[PDB]
């Protein structure tokens, strides 16, 4: 449970407390939930980009071996 | 070509169901599919999903065979015949976990 | 910039947060601040959309009446 | 033949013998007994590290391989069990938990 | 007749009741065109219930009762239906009408 | 019902009308603000006028839009659609709506 020190614009905190007074939660409960959403969003997108990059690197292998074993598949069909 | 998980195509000719995730279905030459046959109309296994002809525009009632899965070149996918809703894909999901012991 | 405060984030969330920091070449505060903004904008917007609906639905009786009471004037200026 | 989920065999990928690639059985064990077909996942040695969340690394010394290899859970297919020849080894519960989560990602599951 | 953007008139909504109205069309068109674009005004409310509303104080602008301009209610009429010129709104009040109008018509 | 900004419908009193209200008003209010459409002119150059050639937006007729001729009616006088103007078209409209209403210069 690390702990830290931040500096938010005076307007943004004023607005933030607005949504707090309304949804009946605290600042930290909201900041924490906001950091989660942002970090989940960034991690996900990063992972999607690494999956693409990998698939595109693996094309030559995956294609070759998909063909090399084509006949085996076709036989295990109407069997 | 943009193939989507749930799309059913003809393949080079027999029907076929795309079951691979959509990221791979875009940035990869290969697609993982599950055969479809019309020699039966009812499920004979917990690895089968029935397809109604009138509901999904088939000439005759068919059954997806989640015991019959293979990865092919997307280039063999020709005509897109239809797409299965979330309901039908929840069946394919649990049939696939049984087939591959993902309990 | 302005106010300054004290928070307690889970140890895993900060570890992950520094991950995205080391990558996008920014600081914690630059990221926390950007995150609070996005969240607050999202909440304010949705709240406002809900007040607009509620108002339109309260104003239906008036807006309809006067849209009719001035119909002919409209049609003549055609 | 008694094939078990977790068994890795060599397979013959020819139209009859005219000579072979490693392969991992991933189908449930009931089907692996009372069915002519087996569902497997290819294995290659052209890489030694995972390049995808659909990959599972195999150490050479730990599992008696000539050279470090990687299982390709994007590469799966059902074949006739008769093409399974040599049983090279079997993977523990640890290694099969990896294959499990790699497979669910590859097929958008759970 | 010389109508100015910001002028509020009574208008005759008959084929040959009478309701207040706010001219919002540019001044060039307000001169060399038979038609005027206006925005209705009502007194059934005294407070804004929408970001498309602008309040009008009675004592400040010589109204019998507090009123609200409805920038969701706009139409173009024949200038001839404009009779009595009640008042004119200052730059302050018209900056409100401006931002309420851009919201109403998604010019944001 | 189904109304959205930039959709053109038919009217009742026959008339083609461009819907120009915000999409929020369009959903929860009985009234909708439209702009007149006429086929009498094909070209029509002037600041408050926008040009549609029919051979694009499923139109049968070369029409022109009038940001000087707008009105606010009951939602139910909007029967069935026609098309939806793409963004680039809407930008030219707004670019004239603002001139019409004196929201620039």
């Amino acid at each position: 449970r690390t702990e830290m020190k931040i500096s938010l614009p005076e307007n943004l905190v004023a607005e933030l407390d607005g949504v707090a007074m309304r949804e009946k939660r605290s600042r930290n409960e909201l900041i924490s939930q906001a950091v989660r959403a942002y970090v989940s969003e960034r991690t996900t997108r990063h992972n999607r980009d690494l999956m693409r990059r990998g698939y595109m690197e693996m094309a030559k292998i995956n294609l070759n071996i998909s063909s090399e074993a084509h006949f085996a598949e076709c036989e295990a069909e109407t069997t | 070509m943009i193939v989507k998980r749930g799309d059913v195509y003809f393949a080079d000719v027999r029907p076929v169901l795309v079951i691979q995730n959509d990221i791979g279905n875009r940035f990869s030459p290969t697609a993982i599919v599950a055969a479809i046959t019309a020699q039966i109309q009812k499920a004979k296994l917990p690895t089968h999903v029935e397809i109604d002809a009138k509901r999904y525009g088939f000439e005759r009632d068919s059954v997806i065979l989640l015991e019959q899965i293979r990865t092919i070149d997307k280039q063999r996918l020709t005509d897109k015949i239809t797409h299965l809703d979330d309901e039908m894909m929840d069946k394919v999901d649990e049939a696939l976990q049984i087939s591959l012991a993902l309990i």
